[PDB]
């Protein structure tokens, strides 16, 4: 009764058999902004099926020497689907999203991810190596978009902090004995109500495997990591023409 | 007896190799594309040489230091390069240069080897790049900030963000070296005998092939005879080459012994298959993969137009008509004194191509060999010091 699940919303569903559970990310659910917090005097549009699906977005091969991998959201699906295109012709935005990350595995694979959330996920550089030259990361890896990006350093996450407290931050596990999938519902996390799709990435979802992969040879050497979400109450403000970046 | 050519200080052969008093005139010759899209599209490339872009050189010798009683000597060769206006066509800071993108094929080539893979995958497809660029002759041959590499070096810092095809050469050393002069004999006159530290070469198969003969080729030993082979080992072309005996010449009043680089350097022998890396599968005969010792990038050095090179790869160019007095490589040498009369070296530097379907810049181009640049190092003595040597 917790290790199968089904999570339909929109005209897209998927099906669980070897789940762990849902977890809410801080508690609450994602929700439309009320009178009190709302700024912008025009009226939302709020598409309700064709934004809220579950977008199936790439596939990482996880073999035994894997460092991690990151997805900065909504600019995974600001190139993706009709949230792509009511993202590019709006201004403002908000939504929650529900995180799906799948990965299978045999009886015989081992193996442990943490797929974990942080809001406000922003990436330093390597400062030149010893440490004086203010560089800045690229564009690409700022906002890599549906392809992900791989992290360089994962102990200390691109960012100078460290990945053994990344679990106070929405999480959970996927080892290959226990689960295969790993859901995360995150609510809108930003301080002003509204902001824009574009520029400002609300949170990255870091996928790295702490205690790696092993199999004895003879089994399937690919195991992939396939990331599917969804735009859950999701609106749109300020209609102007399409920018795309 | 003729000892009076060695390297002692207190010695006129000494002054002369510690700093060359004739200069060098290089002349930079260039490939431009005319049709860059149609070989995106899969057609036969059309080329047009441009130059000439004639550069004097400067040329000192420093950190000179002797050893095992004189015999031993170690010194760095630096070489600078001053551009000559009036025996060029124009100014090189405006003049555009149209050829592929040798960064973006370079970092092609280490995502081959899975030298950051994903880092570099996710730079040619975000930002989209172009297989043909147009920079000027002053960039493409002095330094210029690539786009991609500029992005690699925030995430490895030992990356220089600047390509150039003769970056960092002005005024700076290809090699720490030593040398053999003529106290002992005078047989191996500034013969190398090690570079760097390291007795030869290393990245070759065979270790025949890893053997470094003979010189630099800046002056030679005297005493040549019609029938023995000179070794020349230059920093550039990564092995030692020989040189043939051509024909009888006329140096203003002196005698000479015009020796040539032949073809079976790079030919297509038993001895030769040892230099296609890795299991003797050549690209060609008159080509070199020269990959290694160029930090990854893919480079075949090979003579101009494919002179004396494989004719399927003449006719994969429009453009290539090689013949002999134009395109060749040779040395003046004085057979009494060995002083080098007047000297032309002509190689071509190549970027080999292939259509990837992960690199969806390459369009669908077929996999050959493209002409990009090359150029005639040319040294030549007056006629002042041409009658300073009719004494002797
Ligand atoms: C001029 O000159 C120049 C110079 O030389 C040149 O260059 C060149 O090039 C070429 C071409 O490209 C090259 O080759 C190539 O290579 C490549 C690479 O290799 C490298 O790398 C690798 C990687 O690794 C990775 O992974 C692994 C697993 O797999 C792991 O373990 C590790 O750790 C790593 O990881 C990393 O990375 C990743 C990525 O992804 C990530 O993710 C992570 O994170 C991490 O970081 C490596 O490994 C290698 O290594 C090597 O070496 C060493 C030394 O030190 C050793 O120790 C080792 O062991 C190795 O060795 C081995 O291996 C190799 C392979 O690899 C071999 O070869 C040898 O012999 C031995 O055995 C390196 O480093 C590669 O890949 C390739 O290979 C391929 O190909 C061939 C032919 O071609 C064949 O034979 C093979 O088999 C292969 O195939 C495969 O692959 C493909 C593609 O991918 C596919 O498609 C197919 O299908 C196949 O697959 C199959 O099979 C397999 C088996 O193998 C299986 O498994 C599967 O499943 C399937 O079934 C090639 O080889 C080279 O390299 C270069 N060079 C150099 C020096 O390098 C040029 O070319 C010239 N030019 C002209 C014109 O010619
Ligand atoms: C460094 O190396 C470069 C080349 O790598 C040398 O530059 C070449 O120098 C040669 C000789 O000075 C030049 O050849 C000359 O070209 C003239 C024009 O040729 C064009 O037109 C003819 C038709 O007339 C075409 O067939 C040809 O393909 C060219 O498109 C010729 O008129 C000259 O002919 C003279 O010599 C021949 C030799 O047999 C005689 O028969 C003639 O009667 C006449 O006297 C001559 O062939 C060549 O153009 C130069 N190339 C470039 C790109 O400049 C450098 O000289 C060399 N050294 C230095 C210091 O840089
Ligand atoms: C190698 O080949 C390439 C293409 O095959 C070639 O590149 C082109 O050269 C032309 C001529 O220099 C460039 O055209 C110029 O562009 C500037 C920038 O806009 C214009 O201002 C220029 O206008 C002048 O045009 C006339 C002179 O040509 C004057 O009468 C007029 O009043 C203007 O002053 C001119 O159009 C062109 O931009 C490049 N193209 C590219 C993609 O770089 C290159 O020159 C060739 N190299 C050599 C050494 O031959
Ligand atoms: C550097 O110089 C050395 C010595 O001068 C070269 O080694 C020699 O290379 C020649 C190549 O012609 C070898 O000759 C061969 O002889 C056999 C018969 O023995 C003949 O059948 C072959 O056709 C060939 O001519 C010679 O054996 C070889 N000697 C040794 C000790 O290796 C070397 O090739 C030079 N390397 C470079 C990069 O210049
Ligand atoms: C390579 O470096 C040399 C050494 O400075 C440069 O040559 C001098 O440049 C200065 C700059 O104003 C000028 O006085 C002359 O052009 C040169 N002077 C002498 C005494 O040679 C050269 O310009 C550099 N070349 C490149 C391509 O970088
Ligand atoms: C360079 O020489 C080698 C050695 O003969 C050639 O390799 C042979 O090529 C013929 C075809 O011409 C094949 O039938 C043989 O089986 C090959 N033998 C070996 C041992 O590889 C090579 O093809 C020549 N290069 C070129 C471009 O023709
Ligand atoms: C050459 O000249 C004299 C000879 O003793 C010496 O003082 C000088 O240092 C020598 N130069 C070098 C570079 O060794
Ligand atoms: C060079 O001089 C003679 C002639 O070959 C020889 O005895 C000597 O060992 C040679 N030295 C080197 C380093 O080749």
């Amino acid at each position: 009764s917790d290790r199968v699940a089904q999570l339909t919303i929109g005209n897209s569903t998927i099906t669980t058999q070897e789940a762990a559970n849902i977890i809410v990310g801080y508690g609450e659910w994602p929700s439309y902004c009320s009178d009190d917090d709302a700024t912008a005097v025009d009226k939302p549009t709020r598409p309700d099926v064709s934004v809220n699906r579950f977008y199936t977005l790439d596939t990482k091969l996880w073999e035994k020497s894997s460092k991690g991998w990151y997805w900065k959201f909504p600019d995974v699906l600001t190139e993706t689907g009709v949230f792509g295109q009511n993202a590019q012709f709006h201004y403002l935005y908000r939504s929650g999203f529900c995180i799906h990350v799948q990965c299978n595995a045999s009886k015989f694979h081992q193996g442990a991810l943490l797929v974990a959330i942080l809001p406000e996920y922003v990436i330093g550089t390597v400062a030149g190596g010893t440490g004086t030259e203010d560089s800045h990361p690229p564009y690409i890896q700022t906002q890599p978009g549906a392809d992900g990006f791989e992290l360089q350093h994962p102990y200390v996450l691109d960012a100078g902090i460290p990945i053994s407290q990344l679990t106070v931050c929405p999480h959970q596990w996927i080892n290959l004995r226990t689960n295969n999938c790993a859901t995360i519902i995150v609510p809108y996390m930003n301080t002003l109500p509204f902001d824009s799709a574009l520029n400002h990435c609300n949170f990255g979802l870091l996928v790295v495997p702490i205690s790696p992969l092993d199999f004895d040879q003879g089994a399937t050497p690919v195991i992939p990591i396939t990331i599917t979400l969804a735009p859950m109450c999701s609106e749109f403000a300020g209609l102007r023409q399409a920018v795309t970046q | 007896i003729e000892k009076k050519i060695v390297l002692r200080n207190g010695t006129e052969a000494f002054d002369s190799w510690e700093k060359p008093p004739l200069p060098v005139y290089t002349q930079f010759y260039f490939f431009n594309v005319t049709n860059p899209e149609e070989i995106l599209r899969g057609e036969t490339p059309r080329v047009e040489e441009v130059g000439p872009y004639t550069y004097r050189e400067l040329r000192n010798k420093a950190n000179i230091q002797f050893g095992d009683n004189g015999t031993t000597i170690s010194a760095v060769s630096n070489k600078a390069y001053v551009f000559e206006r009036d025996q060029s066509v124009g100014d090189p800071k405006i003049d555009l240069i149209r050829t592929l993108n040798i960064p973006v094929l370079t970092v092609i080539e280490w995502s081959q080897v899975h030298f950051l893979r994903e880092i570099i995958e996710a730079m040619l497809k975000a930002y989209q790049q172009k297989l043909f660029v147009t920079h000027t002759v002053d960039e493409l041959l002095w330094g210029y900030k690539d786009e991609i590499l500029s992005l690699i070096h925030v995430f490895r810092p030992d990356i220089s963000p600047y390509f150039g095809l003769f970056y960092e050469k002005n005024g700076t050393n290809d090699g720490d070296y030593v040398f053999l002069t003529g106290e002992d004999s005078y047989l191996n006159f500034t013969k190398i005998v090690e570079w760097n530290g390291k007795t030869s070469l290393d990245w070759w198969i065979t270790d025949k092939c890893n053997m470094i003969n003979g010189t630099d080729g800046d002056s030679f030993h005297p005493l040549i005879t019609k029938d023995e082979v000179l070794y020349v080992f230059p920093s550039d072309f990564c092995r030692s080459v020989y040189i043939t005996f051509s024909d009888y010449e006329s140096v203003q009043g002196l005698p000479a012994f015009r020796y040539k680089v032949p073809a079976e350097i790079l030919a297509n022998t038993s001895d030769n298959a040892g230099f296609c890396i890795p299991e003797g599968n050549c690209l060609g005969s008159g080509v070199l993969n020269v990959s290694i010792c160029k930090n990854g990038a893919p480079i075949i050095m090979s003579f101009p137009h494919f002179y004396q090179a494989d004719e399927r790869f003449v006719s994969a160019i429009e453009g290539m008509h090689p013949n002999q007095e134009d395109h060749e490589t040779f040395v003046d040498i004085n057979p009494l004194t060995g002083i080098i009369l007047k000297a032309a070296k002509r190689f071509q530097i190549n970027i080999y191509v292939k259509k990837l379907d992960d690199f969806v810049e390459t369009g669908d181009i077929r996999t050959m060999v493209f002409p990009v640049m090359y150029l005639n190092e040319s040294v030549h003595i007056d006629k002042e010091t041409a009658s300073r040597l009719k004494s002797m």
